[PDB]
Parts: C-alpha cells; structure tokens; sequence
C-alpha cells in the first residue's frame, strides 16, 4: 500500500505524472515554431495552415459532428505529444 | 432658405430627469448660457495644470534638485488647461441643455429668447447658408457629439432646425 | 466585329495570373516590382472595362506613380540578397500549395452566396450566364460623376473619416522621421 | 452614413426594397419581425437576382432539350 | 482632448530639445489626469443605458465605451508616468529608460485608434482605426532603432498585422457584397436566421483576434513582446487587447460559435502549458496574457457579457501594470544587467528579492495570487463572474477546461514568487539612492486596489444596474 | 591638413638591420596577401601563383 | 546549495557573461531557451562605428 | 475604333520602328574595351551598396503622404459647389492638420544634409 | 470577383511560400489590397453604390501610408545590419 498505491499510482495520478505530462506537453508546444532562421515564413505558414484546417474542419462538422472529434484529438496529439 | 425639416425627429425626449431645451445647441448658446461656475471650472483647470507640473517637480524632480519648470512649460500648460476647462464648461452647459443636470434658469432664458424671436418674426434657431440637406447632414454629425469630448472636439455652427422640440 | 471585344475581362484575368506567377518567379526583385506594375496596369484596364476609369487613373498616379517608385527607390539603395527559385528548395511546397489553392479559391467563391447547401454555394458563383439589361432614365439632371459623389459623401456624410485620415497621414510623416532620422539633441 | 447613395449622388438600384423593409422593421418588434421576411427576400432578390436566374434557367432549358 | 493633445505636442516637440521630452510627458500626463477628473461627469448621459450615434452613424457612445475610454486614459497615465519620472537619478537609469522624442505622440495616436475601434459602429471607421492603431504600434516597436531585436520585431509585426488586416478587409468587403452595407446595426433576428453569415463574421472575428495572439498564432506576438523593450512591452501587450476585445464584446458576432469555442480552449491550454518551461519573464507574462485573452474570448459567446468583461479587463489591466512595474523596480537588485533595453530577462535573477525589498515581494505575492484567482482579491471575482456567465449560458466543458487552465497557470505564476522568497547570499544592507515617490505611489495604489477593491463590489453592481441595464 | 592616402607609410629609416628585417617581411606578407586583388583589378591572364612567384623573384633580387 | 530550477522542477541555466560568446552563437535552440542576446554590451560594442 | 484608342495603341506597337531601323542599318562589331565602361576605374568584391544620407530616402518616403494629401484634395475640387460652406470648413481643418505635420518636418530639418568634417571653431588657449 | 480572388489567393501563397525575398512580401501585401479593392469596386458597380468606392479610395490612402511606414522600418533594420538577407525577415 504505502509504496505502490500511496507513493506509486496515487502520485502518478498526481504530482509526478502531471509533472512529466506537462514537461512533455510544454516541450512540444514550444518546439513547434522550430526554425529561428526565418521567423516570417514559418508564422506565415501557420496562418495558411490555420485557415485551411479551420475551413476543412467546418466542412467536416457540417457533414457530421462526431467525425470531427478524433480529428481534434489527433491535432492535440500533434501539438502536445 | 425655407428652414423646414426633411426628416422626422423626437419631440420632447428625456435625456434625464429635467426638461429639454435643445438637443443640439449652437456654440453661441452653449457659451452664452454658461454660469459663473463654468468660468470657475475654466480658471480652475487653467491654474491646476501648471501647478500640477510644479507639484510633480516638487515630488520627484527631473534632475537631482528642485527647480521650478521653465516659463515655456508653464505657458503651454496654461493654454492646455484653458482648453480642458472650456471643454468641461461646454459639456456642463450642453448637459444642462439636454436635461441631464438642473436647467431651470436656462429653460426660462430659452423660453424668453424664443418668444422674442417669434415677436421679431425671426426663424427659431436661425437662418443658414446651407441647403436643407446639408443642415440635416450637419445635425447628424453634430448631434450628441459632446459624448466624444475625450477623443475629438465637435461643435454645432450650422443653425439647423433639428433641435428636439415641438414645431413652435 | 461585335464580339471581338467580348473576352477582354477573361484576358485580364489570364494576364493577372501570369503576372503574379512572374512576380513569384522573377530572379531579381526589380523584375518582380516591374511585374507588379504590369499587374496594376491590368487592374486599371479591368476597372476601365467595368466602367471606373477614374479609379484606373487614380491607380496609375498613386500606385505606379508613388508606391512602385518608392519600391524601386529602396532596392536601388539597399542590398537585398535573393535566393533563386529552385527545385531543391521550393518543391516541398507543392502539396500544401495545391491543397491551399483549391481550398482557398473554393471558399472564396462559396463565401459570397447565402444558400444553405454547400455545393450549391460554388455553383451559384459560377452562374455567370445571363446578361444585364441597361435601361435609361431621365431623372439625373446634374453632371455628377463618381469623383464628385466621393467628394460629396467624404466631406459631408463621412467627414470624420477624412479628418481621421489626416492623422493617418500625420503618422506617415512623423513615424518615418522618428525611425530614420537621428536627432542630435 | 453613405447608405442609399448612388454613384451619381442619388438613390441606389435597390433603394425602394430596402426602404420598404426598413418601414416594416420600424413597425415591428423583435417578436413580430418575421412579418418582414418577404420584404427582405425582395431586397436580396434585387441585389443578387437568384430567383430570376433560376427562372431563366428553366426557360432556357425548355428552349434547350424539348426542342433538340 | 486627444486630438488637441496630438496637435499641440507635435508643435511643442518640434520646437523643443531632447532634454525636454521627459517634462513634456509629465505635462501631458497631468493633462490626461485633469481630463479624467473634470470631463468624467459625462457618465450621466448614459443613464438607463441610453445609447448615442455620432458622426452620422459612424460612432457609437454608451456606458461600455465610456468606461473603456476612462480605463485607457488610466493606463496611458501609468505608462506615461513610467517614462516621465526617473526611478533612480543614476547614469544607469538615464541609460536604460530615456524617452525618445516622438514616443508620446505615437502613444497618443495609438490611444486614438484604440478608442475609435471601441466606439466604431461602421466598418469603415473600424478599418481606419485598426490601421491607425497598427501603424502606430509598429512604429512604437521600432522607435528604439539601436536594438537589433526591436527592429526585427518591428518588421515581423508589420507583416503579420498586414496579413491579418487583409483578412479583416476581405471579411468587410464580403459582408458588403452580401448585404450591401458596412453596418452591423443592419443585422437582426430575421437576417441572421435567413442568411447563412457565420463564415464572414467569424473571419472578421479571427482577423481581429489573431492580432492579439489567439492560438495557433501566438508565437509571433510572444516573440515581439520578448524582443521589445520592457517599457514598450508593457503598452503593446495590453492596449490593443483591450481595444479589440471590447469591440468584439460590444458587437455580438460569435454568440454560439464552435470555432471560437475550439480556439478558446486551445488558447487556454497553450497559454497554461507553454508557460511552464519558460525561463524568461516577459515570455511568461505573455503566456499569462494569452490565457487571460482566452478567458475573455469565452464571453464572446454569451450575448450578456458587459459586467464580466469590464471587471476582468479592469483587474487584468491593474495586475499587468503592477507586475511589470514590480519587474521594473527589481532591476536595482539583480546583480547582472543583461541589456540597455531589457535589463532583466530571466526569472532566477529575482532570486532573493525578499532580503533586499520585502514589501516589493508582498506586492508580487498579491499580484500573483490575484492572477491565480485567490480570494479576497480581484481576479477571483473576475473568474467568478466569467464562470457565472458561461455556466448560465451552457458551456460546461469549457468550464472544466477553465479550471484546469487556472491550475496549470498557477505553476508559472508561482515560479516568480518562489524564487523571490528564496534565500540569497550578498544581501543589501544600505543604499543612499531612493526610488521615485510617484512611481512608488502608483504601484502601491494598484496593489491596494487589487487587495481592497472587493469592499466596493456591491456599490459597483448597483451602479452597473442603473447605467448598463 | 593634407592627410595621407589609404596604404601610406611615413618614411622612417631604420637604424638597425633587425628592424628592417621585420619591415621587409611584413611588406612581403602584404604583397602575397594582395596578389588576388592584383589579379582581379588588373585583368591578368595568368595565375595568382605566378604573381607570387614574381614577388618572390623581386624580393630575392 | 544553489542550482537554478524552473517552474516544473526542470534544469534552468544560470545566465552569466559566460555564454554571450561567439562559441554559443550558431546553435539552434528554440526562442525560449537560447540565451544568446544579440543586444548585449559584450557583443554590440563595435556597432555602426 | 476611336482616334484616342488608335493613337494610344499605335504609339507603343510602332515605337520600335527606328529601333529596328538602327539595329538593321548600323554596324555592330564589339571589342572588349568597347564593351568597357570608363577612362579608369575599378572595384574589388567589396560590397554592392554605398552608404547614403537619410534625406535621400526620406524625400521619397515623404513624397507618398504629401502626394496622397494633394490627391485627396481632388474630390473636394470636384465637389466644391455641392459641399457649400460645410465641406469648405472640413477641408480647411484637413489642411491645417496636415500643415501641422509639415511644420514638424520643417522644424526637425529632416531633408537637410549634415556635414561630418566640421570647421574648427574652438579658441586656441595656451597653458602657461 | 474572379480576378480579385485570384490575385488575392496567389499573392497570399506567394507571401506564405516565399523563401527568397522581403520585397516579395511587400509586393504580395500590396497585390492583396489590390485584389480586395477590385472585388469591392465590381460590387460597387453592380449595386450602384458609393460606399464601396469610398472604402476603396480609403484603402488606397491607407496602403500608401502602410508602404511608407514599412519601408521606413526596413531602412532601420538596414541601418543596423547593412544587408537584408534571404531569411531572417
Ligand atoms: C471660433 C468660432 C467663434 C464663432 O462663434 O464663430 C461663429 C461663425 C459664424 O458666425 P455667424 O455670422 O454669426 O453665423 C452664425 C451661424 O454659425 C451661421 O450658420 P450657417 O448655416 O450659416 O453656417 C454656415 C457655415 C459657416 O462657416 C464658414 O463657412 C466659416 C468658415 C470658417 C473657416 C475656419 C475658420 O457653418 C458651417 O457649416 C461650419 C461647419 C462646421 C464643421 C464642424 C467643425 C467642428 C469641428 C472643429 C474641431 C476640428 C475637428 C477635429 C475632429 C477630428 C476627427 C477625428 O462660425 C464659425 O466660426 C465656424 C468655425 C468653425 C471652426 C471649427
Ligand atoms: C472531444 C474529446 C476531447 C476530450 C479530450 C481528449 C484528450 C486527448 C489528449 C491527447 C492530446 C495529446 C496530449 C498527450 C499528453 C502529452 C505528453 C505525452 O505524450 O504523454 C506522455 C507522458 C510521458 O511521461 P514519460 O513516460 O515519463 O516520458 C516519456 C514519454 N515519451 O505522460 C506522463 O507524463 C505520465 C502521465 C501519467 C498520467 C497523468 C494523468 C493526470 C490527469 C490530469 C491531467 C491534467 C493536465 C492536463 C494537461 C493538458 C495537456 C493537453
Ligand atoms: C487573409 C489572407 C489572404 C488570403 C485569404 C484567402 C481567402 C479567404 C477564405 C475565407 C476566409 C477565411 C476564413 C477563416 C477560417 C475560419 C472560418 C470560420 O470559422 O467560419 C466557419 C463558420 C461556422 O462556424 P460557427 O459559426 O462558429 O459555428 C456555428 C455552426 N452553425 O461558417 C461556416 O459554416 C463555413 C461554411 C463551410 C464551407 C467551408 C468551405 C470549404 C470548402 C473546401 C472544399 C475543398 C474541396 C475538398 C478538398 C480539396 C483538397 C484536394
Ligand atoms: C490532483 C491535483 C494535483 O496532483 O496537483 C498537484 C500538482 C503539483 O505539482 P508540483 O510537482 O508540486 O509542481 C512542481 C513545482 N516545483 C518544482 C517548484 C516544486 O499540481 C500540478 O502540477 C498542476 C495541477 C493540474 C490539475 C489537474
Ligand atoms: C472609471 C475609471 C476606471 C479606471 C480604473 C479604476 C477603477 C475605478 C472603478 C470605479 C467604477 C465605477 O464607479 O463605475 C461602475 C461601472 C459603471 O459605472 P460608470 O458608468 O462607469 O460611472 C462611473 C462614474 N465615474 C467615472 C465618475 C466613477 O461598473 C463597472 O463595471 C466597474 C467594474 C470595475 C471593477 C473594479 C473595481 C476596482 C475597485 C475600486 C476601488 C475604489
């Protein structure tokens, strides 16, 4: 109990696992705009990708909602994994 | 030349608890209906801004030691303070015209002025150099413009008939 | 003889596509500026075609006469290195370029119609088949043109935006002096 | 502010439909605003000519396939 | 008064030396104070929420906009005080913080654009004002032209704002193509439910929102806030946000949008997570502003959102000014000046501030726990009113995301406090130089407002119920 | 005053062979470093090695 | 006892005059964790002279 | 086919007449030094640009706003009668606000060229 | 409607996928404004409306001021750096 539950799984669903989860998610969030060589082309591509992705997502949700849910889950995976 | 309106306006609208005089008063009227309190506000701002910069120099001085600001800055200060005060005075008188503050004196004065104008066969609110269409555009540009005193100044100079009162 | 001048809007559309491609493609950016000038000429043509030659001349005297002049002025005075259009550098863009071309064009043509079903929103945009009847009235007694009316509304109905454009032009003077000049003391 | 003004300084092509619709809006409240549906349909029809285009599509199709 | 100020200061600065710009800033600060004192009685025009249309129908004046204008004047007063009053009369602080000649004029023109954004009723006024804001704030980012980072940020900001302005103009002209109008008053129940109009409207909303860092378009503005001077960052991170969000709150454009909900959730998650590994102060505060912008995006889906927005924007402005002022005050005790422009960059340079100035750390703690939303402070009541509105309007998943973001952001808010209350060797024992009186009073007043403003919440609600209902 | 040109050297007669040694070696270094410039400025139809060979010949003379 | 730690317990660099050197240019860390200034008085002493 | 259209097309698609006459009639047998460019002159691979004074670019940057001002006055002079005594005041305010910026430009001396090698004006003082 | 959308979209793509110049970025912004103005003026003609032409002339003025300010900012960047390279803005 004291070591596998109270200092194991209940710290993993707790201060340790959240810490590791947020370390990885933060690192993935900040290592997204990857190249400091040119800051302009990269963010320009981000405008383009945002507009295109939004348009196609709104198409998909007009077609049917529940299909857009895993698309958003995968987008969060790409952004935060 | 005809001085008759092209569009319908509210009759005796209530901007506050007190009665209405003019919904778009002329500059001349707003300045002639000023009270001594308004001139006091003007002088107050005119004196407060230069005294303000000297007070600031007293609290935290620019250099290490206290030195009264130049007469350059005091002059520009007096001018800007007079401008701020004229703004506040114009706003106070215009709000008395709108019925937002107490306007009994101004009400009786407007009544007497309009009665004298009718006696002299003059048009109420004056005769304009502009066509009726431009009077309308001017009223629509100047009506309730004192709300934007913080941003821009705008004043009525056009002598239009679109003050929100009964026809006579 | 009648329909020799029918496709002069389509020709301008074609030439505009060409000049944009040449802007993107030109080796020296001076040539890109010259092709931008040619695109302004094409737009001015099209504006004459649809009945707005006043705007064509305004464009010629403002865009080509000042803005393009300033572009040439700066590239004559500043070192602006350039990488040439390459297949080892730019071919990676083709998938996203094509996807975005299709999506953006189709959405830009869909956005103008109010129909509920999505496919019909493009099909109405391509529904340019039927001609407009131009009947004549006799009610306009004056010689009011587009510039006269622009002045009328801008100086009476819209005086505020003119007196705000004044401060925009003040910025256009005061900013560049603050950024380019170094004040002694 | 410059609404309802033409290129020549006067009323625009679709002024009357807009003015009818705005009369009906002035008559109405947000709960009775659905009475102004035909007026707004007329204004939009004057603007974009969708229904007339569909009508002419029908006319042309009868001129098109029922003959050849 | 602003245009009078601009037309006066242009002449008076042209006919004055560079030795006089600080005193000029002091003069115009007192001018703005006198205006906010003497002309603020105009609130009586808006009794029972009376609304006025001015300059034809190009501007709108109500209690909302009057309040935002008073707030922007208050902000400009504080930001001008930071430029017009020396912290210390040393050569260092006469090298770090000097006003440039044209800076005050550009600030006032940007304030003009801000207010003409919030007061706009027609899209031509909105576009002219958006451009008057954005050009001026390009030049504000660029006025310190002896900085490589600032010039670079100037140009990035120019191009990205240009593209987003293209988007706004496309939205406006498409709205005109559909309805033949530039006015949102032209919309009603019938027009909304008869025309599908959400693409145009959300395109406008996003063109306005990506100009304040709404994800996934946040990195560029965070780089701009990092790379600019501290006393420029404090302005360019706040006033555009107030202006644009106030326009989008007054204009009921995105009442139940799915896209705005999605992007607001994304802003919350990004602004909470991405700030956890930031070692620099300005990037941390930028991600804080991002998550607060998300909290304020949430109330663009409500249709009754005035109280929540005004409370939250006022408290966020006070907290933002206070935290930047504390970072500005901490430069006297940091042991390593990084730049002439950003003298303090990293959070670990605040290590041991409690042993040099303890009450500065008390201020920092108050502001940090207001950001976290700890009662009885002001951010708690902000978050409470936002939650009240969004749960009254049926956003139940967004609420849980809001709680989780409130929790994740506390870590990087507490990073500052934690390192500040740590122990340090080589403490301060004596110093004959004293910090300014005016700026000290301003900071203390902001902290006291954060701490004791909850006393007046009843009174504020009673005034709101007369002027906004 | 009348200021000197780009690569001028004030005339200073060494009172020692050991100092003039260093001066001569520096001048040799400068000629060798400048030979590419001599080939670019003067439209030379031969090698930069040839220019350096000639410099060495004239210094051996 | 001191080694600088971050908000999430992670390693942070102690930023000195140490690594405003020409060595630590031309490295490709993200904008957040770079530590090369480009406006430092160490690097910008000869600038437009 | 109007005479305006005929002229404005004819000038470009005929302007190369003397060009072709000159290309066909005239000699062309270049030398290296006839393809050259000057009496003396040279430049190594030093740079592609020369340092320029600020006024050289500021005159061009300020041409844009003043040109836009003077072109924005065109609607007024084509509307002058219809906007009678209202637009007059408005355009006067416009011109005054835009004269304030011109005043700024003059007082800053932004189009002036400054001289580095000043003449020495300081006295000759001998420590005794 | 067509010419303007085409110019706009191609200018946006030539802005986004520019690995060459900064001048191309300036050009693509100006051509984007051009495309918007052309759609705007075509609608102005079809509706017989002045608000479109007013917005168009306002865009002309604002784009001129934008160009002036942008090319002052570039000149500051060049004051400090001396060369405007393929990358790095
Ligand atoms: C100081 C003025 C003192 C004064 O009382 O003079 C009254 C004088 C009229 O004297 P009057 O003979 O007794 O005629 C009485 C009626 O006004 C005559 O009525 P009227 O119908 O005959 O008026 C005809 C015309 C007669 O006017 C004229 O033609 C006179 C021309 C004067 C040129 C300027 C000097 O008046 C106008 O149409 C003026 C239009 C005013 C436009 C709005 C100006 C307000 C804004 C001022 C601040 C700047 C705006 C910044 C905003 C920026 C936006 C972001 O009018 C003016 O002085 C106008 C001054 C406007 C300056 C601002
Ligand atoms: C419409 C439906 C939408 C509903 C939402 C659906 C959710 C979709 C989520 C997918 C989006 C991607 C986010 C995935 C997390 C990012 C990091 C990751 O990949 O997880 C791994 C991380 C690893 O830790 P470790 O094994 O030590 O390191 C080696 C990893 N290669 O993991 C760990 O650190 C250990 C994890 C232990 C478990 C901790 C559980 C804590 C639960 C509270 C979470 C609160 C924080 C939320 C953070 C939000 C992040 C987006
Ligand atoms: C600025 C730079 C210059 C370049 C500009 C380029 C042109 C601009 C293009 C348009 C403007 C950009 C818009 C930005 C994207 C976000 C738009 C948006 O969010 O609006 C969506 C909105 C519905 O969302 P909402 O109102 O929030 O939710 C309630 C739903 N009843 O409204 C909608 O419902 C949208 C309607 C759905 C249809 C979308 C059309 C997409 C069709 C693409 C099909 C392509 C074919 C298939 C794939 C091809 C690939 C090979
Ligand atoms: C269950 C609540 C919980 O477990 O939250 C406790 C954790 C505590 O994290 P920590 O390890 O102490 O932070 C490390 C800080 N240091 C390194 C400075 C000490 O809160 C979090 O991480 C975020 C809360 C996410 C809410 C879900
Ligand atoms: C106004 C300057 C703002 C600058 C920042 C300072 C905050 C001033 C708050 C006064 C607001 C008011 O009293 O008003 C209440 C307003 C609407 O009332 P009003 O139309 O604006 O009339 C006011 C007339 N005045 C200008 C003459 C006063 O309701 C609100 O939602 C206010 C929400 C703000 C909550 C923040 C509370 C801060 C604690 C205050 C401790 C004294």
């Amino acid at each position: 109990i004291a070591h596998h539950v109270d200092k194991g799984s209940l710290y993993r669903l707790g201060p340790v696992g959240i810490n590791r989860l947020l370390n990885k998610a933060s690192y993935n969030v900040i290592n997204l705009s990857s190249n400091t060589r040119s800051s302009l082309s990269m963010n320009s591509m981000l405008i383009l990708i945002t507009i295109v992705s939004l348009l196609l997502l709104v198409l998909v949700m007009n077609v049917n909602f529940i299909i857009v849910i895993p698309v958003l889950i995968s987008i969060l995976y790409i952004l935060f994994s | 030349s005809s001085s008759t309106p092209l569009v319908k306006t509210s009759v005796n609208y209530s901007y506050g608890d007190y009665p209405l005089i003019d919904a778009d008063p002329h500059f001349k009227r707003v300045v002639g209906y000023m009270r001594p309190s308004d001139y006091g506000v003007i002088g107050l701002a005119t004196a407060a801004l230069p005294a303000g910069i000297c007070f600031a120099e007293w609290l935290d001085p620019v250099k290490g030691k206290f030195a009264r600001p130049s007469v350059k800055f005091l002059r520009v200060a007096t001018m800007l303070g007079f401008a701020v005060g004229f703004g506040a005075a114009y706003a106070r008188s215009s709000l008395r015209f709108f019925g937002v503050t107490e306007n009994a004196r101004e009400y009786k004065k407007d009544e007497a002025q309009m009665a004298a104008r009718k006696a002299a066969g003059l048009e109420p609110y004056g005769t304009s150099s502009l066509t009726p269409e431009l009077q309308e555009i001017a009223a629509k540009n100047s009506a309730h413009s004192i709300a934007g005193l913080f941003i821009f100044p705008w004043f009525n100079f056009v002598n239009h008939p679109y003050h929100g009162r009964e026809q006579k | 003889m009648m329909y020799l001048t029918y496709y002069f809007i389509e020709i301008t559309i074609f030439l505009a596509i060409l000049c944009t491609i040449f802007i993107i493609s030109a080796k020296n950016p001076m040539v890109s500026i010259l092709y931008m000038i040619a695109l302004f000429v094409i737009a001015a043509m099209y504006l004459y075609l649809i009945g707005l030659g006043i705007f064509s001349l305004l464009y010629i005297m403002i865009y080509i006469g000042a803005i393009a002049v300033l572009f040439l002025f700066i590239i004559t005075l500043l070192d602006i290195n350039s990488t040439e259009l390459s297949v080892k550098s730019n071919i990676r863009d083709l998938p996203l370029v094509l996807i975005s071309l299709i999506v953006l064009t189709i959405s830009g043509l869909m956005i103008y119609s109010n129909d509920s079903i999505l496919i019909n929103k493009l099909l109405e945009a391509f529904g340019n088949d039927y001609n407009t009847i131009i009947t004549q009235d006799w009610f306009n007694i004056e010689n009011t043109t587009l510039l006269t009316t622009i002045g009328n509304v801008l100086l009476t109905n819209n005086a505020f935006i003119l007196l705000v454009l004044a401060i925009v032009l003040l910025l256009g003077i005061i900013g560049p002096i603050s950024i380019t000049m170094k004040h002694k003391e | 502010t410059a609404a309802g003004i033409s290129l020549t300084g006067g009323r625009n092509r679709c002024f009357s439909e807009w003015q009818s619709f705005m009369h009906c809006t002035a008559k109405t409240d947000a709960k009775s605003r659905a009475q102004c549906l035909p007026n707004f349909e007329d204004y939009m029809e004057c603007l974009h000519h969708t229904k007339e285009k569909a009508r002419l599509r029908e006319i042309e199709s009868v001129l098109k396939q029922k003959k050849e | 008064m602003l245009i009078l100020a601009i037309i006066s200061l242009i002449t008076f600065v042209s006919m004055s030396k560079l030795s006089d710009n600080r005193a000029i800033i002091r003069l115009i600060n007192i001018y703005l104070i006198l205006v906010l004192v003497l002309d603020s009685f105009l609130y009586l025009l808006f009794l029972n929420n009376q609304t006025y249309t001015v300059m034809g129908e190009l501007l709108i004046f109500n209690s909302f906009t009057f309040y935002i204008d008073m707030l922007i004047y208050f902000i400009m007063i504080v930001i001008s005080s930071l430029y017009g009053y020396n912290l210390y009369n040393n050569n260092l602080y006469k090298t770090l913080f000097e006003p440039k000649k044209e800076l005050i004029i550009l600030f006032l023109i940007n304030i003009l654009g801000a207010l003409l954004i919030v007061h706009s009723n027609d899209f031509i006024t909105l576009f002219v004002a958006i451009e008057l804001q954005s050009y001026s704030i390009y030049l504000i980012t660029a006025i310190y032209n002896s900085s490589y980072k600032a010039s670079k940020a100037s140009m990035l900001y120019f191009f990205m704002g240009g593209i987003l302005s293209i988007l706004i103009a496309y939205s406006i002209n498409t709205y005109y193509s559909v309805l033949n109008s530039y006015t949102l008053h032209s919309l009603d129940s019938l027009i909304i439910n008869t025309l599908d109009l959400n693409l145009i409207l959300i395109a406008l909303s996003l063109g306005l929102l990506f100009k304040i860092g709404i994800a996934p378009l946040h990195k560029w503005l965070i780089s701009i806030y990092e790379n600019t001077p501290i006393l420029i960052t404090i302005y360019i991170s706040l006033i555009p946000k107030i202006s644009i969000l106030s326009y989008l709150v007054l204009s009921n454009i995105s009442i139940n949008s799915l896209v705005i909900s999605i992007l607001a959730i994304l802003t919350l998650l990004v602004g909470s997570v991405g700030g956890l590994l930031q070692i620099k102060i300005k990037r941390l505060l930028a991600f804080s502003g991002l998550t607060n912008a998300g909290y304020m995006m949430l109330l663009l889906l409500l249709n009754n959102n005035e109280f929540s927005y005004l409370y939250y924007i006022t408290q966020y402005s006070i907290s933002h000014l206070a935290i930047f002022m504390i970072i500005i005050f901490s430069i006297y005790y940091i042991n390593y000046i990084n730049n002439q422009y950003n003298p303090i960059i990293y959070v670990n340079q605040l290590k041991g501030l409690i042993h040099d100035n303890a009450y500065l750390v008390l201020s920092m703690a108050i502001v940090v726990f207001s950001f976290i939303g700890i009662p009885p402070l002001l951010g708690f009541f902000g978050k409470l009113n936002i939650l009240m509105s969004i749960l009254n309007n049926g956003y139940y998943f967004i609420s849980i995301v809001l709680i989780v973001a409130s929790l994740i952001s506390a870590l990087y808010y507490l990073y500052l406090l934690n390192v500040s209350i740590q122990d340090k060797n080589n403490i301060l024992i004596n110093s004959n130089e004293t910090v300014s009186s005016v700026l000290s009073y301003i900071l203390s007043s902001l902290i006291i407002l954060i701490t004791f403003g909850f006393i007046y919440n009843s009174l504020i609600i009673d005034i709101f119920n007369v002027y906004f209902n | 005053a009348i200021i000197a040109t780009a690569f001028a050297e004030t005339v200073k007669f060494s009172g020692s062979k050991q100092e003039l040694q260093k001066r001569t070696l520096a001048l040799y270094r400068q000629f060798l470093r400048g030979a590419p410039t001599f080939a670019d400025l003067y439209e030379v139809q031969f090698s930069i090695p040839t220019i350096r060979t000639k410099i060495r010949q004239e210094f051996e003379r | 006892d001191p080694i600088p730690s971050g908000a999430l317990g992670q390693k942070v660099p102690h930023v000195d005059e140490s690594h405003q050197d020409l060595l630590f240019r031309t490295s490709h860390m993200v904008e957040d964790l770079e530590t090369y200034d480009e406006d430092s008085p160490i690097n910008t002493s000869d600038a437009n002279t | 086919m109007n005479t305006f259209i005929i002229f404005i097309i004819l000038i470009p698609i005929v302007g190369f007449a003397l060009l072709a006459v000159n290309i066909l009639l005239a000699v062309y047998k270049p030398y290296n030094e006839k393809l050259g460019a000057f009496e003396c002159g040279l430049t190594s691979f030093n740079q592609t640009r020369l340092a320029f004074n600020a006024a050289f670019i500021l005159v061009a940057i300020l041409f844009l706003p003043f040109d836009l001002e003077i072109s924005t006055l065109l609607p007024y002079v084509m509307s002058i009668y219809l906007v009678s005594n209202y637009g007059f005041t408005i355009v006067l305010l416009f011109l005054l606000i835009l004269i304030i910026g011109f005043v700024y430009e003059i007082n800053t001396n932004a189009l002036k060229i400054n001289k580095h090698n000043k003449p020495n004006t300081d006295s000759l003082i001998y420590k005794l | 409607m067509f010419i303007g959308t085409i110019i706009l979209v191609l200018s946006f793509l030539g802005f986004v996928f520019n690995r060459r110049n900064i001048i191309l970025a300036f050009i693509c912004l100006e051509t984007m404004l051009l495309g918007i103005n052309l759609i705007l003026l075509r609608n102005s003609v079809l509706f017989d409306d002045i608000s479109g032409s007013l917005f168009a002339i306002v865009i002309i003025i604002l784009a001129g001021v934008e160009s002036a300010i942008g090319l002052s900012l570039l000149v500051s960047y060049y004051r400090l750096r001396g060369v405007i390279n393929s990358y790095g803005i």
